[PDB]
């Protein structure tokens, strides 16, 4: 089973500090159990959804690849997948126990909360995701580099280098694998599986952009407002 | 339009 070669060592490791250095708390310890839609629920959330985009704007910055882009598409990048990553970081951080995922490394939260807090049947999405990652026991770079291919994903509308994006894309898939390959996860078939949570990942950003169309904007944090 | 982006990614 192929493992990773040095160049891919390397982008192994670039990516993996991008992804700690902009990872709050790596935090359990930190936590902060929270108590038609009460738009009080908003407020604790939109309130912490800023840090959250903002940690995302700078995990993208510290990937040379994504630096290379046109400033354009570094938009049009970051608004395809900020909740994507956002999602998947909080998934990684649900807790069997408590039954929560934790935001921003400090507050946890409940199903319930997620979603009368307006995400709707989003939050189920994200619930059953970090349930069903628990037994993937993925560790930072495993992460980090799921984050690397939402990131350069070649199909978000207007994109102007897809084939230049493309390809640093193909680079993380092969890099992520052969880490994969290296690392002999206890889950079989565990590439197959994977490549479905990113289809799961990329679902969950599809049907936020969705539900975003609710009617005031002044009312929603003016970041949120600029990743839709 | 994309102003507050623009800024984080420049800076
Ligand atoms: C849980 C995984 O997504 C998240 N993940 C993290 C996180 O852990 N980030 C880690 C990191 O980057 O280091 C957050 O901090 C989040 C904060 C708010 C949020 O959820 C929202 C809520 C609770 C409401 C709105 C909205 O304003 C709204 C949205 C829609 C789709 C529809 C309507 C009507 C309103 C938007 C969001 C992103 C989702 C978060």
């Amino acid at each position: 089973k192929p493992e990773p070669t040095d160049e891919e060592w390397e982008l192994i490791k670039t990516v993996t500090e991008a992804h700690v250095a902009t990872n709050a708390q790596g935090w359990k310890q930190k936590r902060k159990f929270l108590p038609k839609v009460d738009l009080e629920a908003f407020s604790h959330f939109t309130k912490i959804i800023t840090p959250a985009i903002t940690r995302v704007v700078d995990f993208a910055k510290k990937l040379p690849m994504f630096c290379e882009l046109p400033c354009e598409d570094q938009i049009i990048l970051l608004k395809g997948c900020c909740m994507e990553i956002m999602s998947l970081r909080a998934a990684v951080r649900y807790d069997p126990e408590s039954e929560t995922l934790t935001l921003n490394g400090e507050m946890a939260v409940t199903r319930g909360q997620l979603k009368n807090g307006g995400l709707g049947v989003v939050s189920d999405a994200i619930f059953d995701l970090g349930m069903s990652l628990s037994s993937f026991n993925l560790d930072d770079t495993e992460v980090a580099l799921l984050q690397a291919v939402l990131l350069m994903s070649s199909d978000r509308p207007g994109l102007a280098c897809v084939e230049r994006i493309e390809k640093y894309q193909d680079s993380f898939l092969l890099a992520f694998e052969h880490y994969i390959n290296y690392r002999k996860h206890h889950v079989t078939h565990f590439w197959p599986k994977l490549l479905m949570k990113v289809t799961d990942l990329r679902m969950i950003g599809a049907c936020h952009a969705s539900r975003f169309l609710h009617m005031p904007t002044e009312l929603f944090p003016p970041l949120f407002l600029e990743v839709f | 339009e994309n102003a507050l982006l623009r800024y984080l990614l420049d800076k």
